């Protein structure tokens, strides 16, 4: 599971990053 | 107006149950079942998440094995659990603020929902990290205890249930937000 | 001949639980961009490459890219394993 689990980690990290982008975009308005 | 309120209280309820499951993961009775019977040699392991019980009855406080790096993996694991719990509680707090308004708003509930999301994500990552440490420990042959079962501890399943429930509450309070 | 299990052999059930849940986590975010609407749209995302209709970046479209990369990796590894 591990070898893919790292890809889970990059996935979730991308999730949090995109959520942050959503936040600042909610900050412009 | 009864609809949005009942769905909202239903959401904080599911979050509450999810908190109970999070505690359940933090309070597993024993993480996985185990045995070693190769005579003399006969054993019945019941390892906890922390307290590795064995069975006369013999609970044991092993905790923090798996030498290199993995201890730090446990550090990130537990810290992720703490932040998990924190985002949960922030969820309850903001939703109870909505209850104060039930007694922005929608923007705030969207915030708390985002915290539920971050909580569920970091939590799933956490459980990953822990299963990683477990499988690694078994991979190193844990001192003596290398059970032929260890197949799964239901409390973990309950943690996954807490996840899907937080997911369920975020989406539905946002469904109220859609209105 | 195994029934059902033989197809399931290359990758562990737990890993399946992981990809499912993780897919759910991906699924909500598309609606965060907006309890079933864009969730159903995410159901329209896994089905085909990954995501759609996002008006340039927006937010979760990048999640769509990451997800595409993601499923790409996993299916690749799967096929290699069966091989």
């Amino acid at each position: 599971l591990s070898n893919v689990a790292g890809v889970f980690y990059i996935l979730v990290g991308g999730l949090g990053l995109a959520m942050l982008v959503a936040l600042i975009e909610f900050c412009y308005k | 107006k009864t609809s949005r309120r009942g769905r909202a209280l239903l959401a904080v309820a599911l979050n509450l149950l999810a908190l109970l499951f999070a505690t359940t993961a933090f309070l597993t009775t024993y993480w996985c079942q185990g045995t070693q019977r190769v005579p003399f040699q006969l054993r019945r392991f019941h390892t906890g998440i922390w307290y590795s019980c064995e069975e006369g009855e013999k609970c044991r406080s092993f905790i923090d094995l798996a030498p290199a790096s993995e201890k730090g993996v446990l550090w990130l694991s537990v810290v992720s659990e703490v932040l998990y719990i924190l985002l949960l509680v922030v969820g309850f707090s903001l939703m109870c603020l909505e209850l104060l308004h039930s007694s922005d708003g929608l923007k705030l509930n969207a915030f708390a929902a985002v915290f539920t999301v971050l909580s569920g994500l970091l939590g799933m990552v956490a459980h990953m990290m822990y299963t990683q440490v477990f499988q690694v420990t078994v991979s190193l042959g844990p001192e003596d205890w290398r059970p032929h079962s260890w197949d799964y501890g239901w409390s973990f399943c309950l943690a996954w249930g807490s996840f899907t429930c937080c997911m369920a509450a975020s989406v539905t309070t946002l469904n109220s937000y859609t209105k | 001949k195994p029934g059902v299990f033989s197809f399931l052999d290359p990758l562990a059930y737990e890993i399946w639980m992981c990809i499912v849940f993780a897919y759910i986590g991906v699924s909500v975010v598309l609606f965060l961009v907006s309890i079933f609407n864009s969730l159903w749209f995410s159901l329209g995302a896994f089905m085909q490459q990954g995501c759609d209709i996002s008006p340039r970046s927006l937010s979760g479209r990048i999640v769509g890219g990451v997800w595409w990369f993601f499923t790409l990796i996993i299916i690749s590894s799967y096929t290699a394993n069966l091989a």
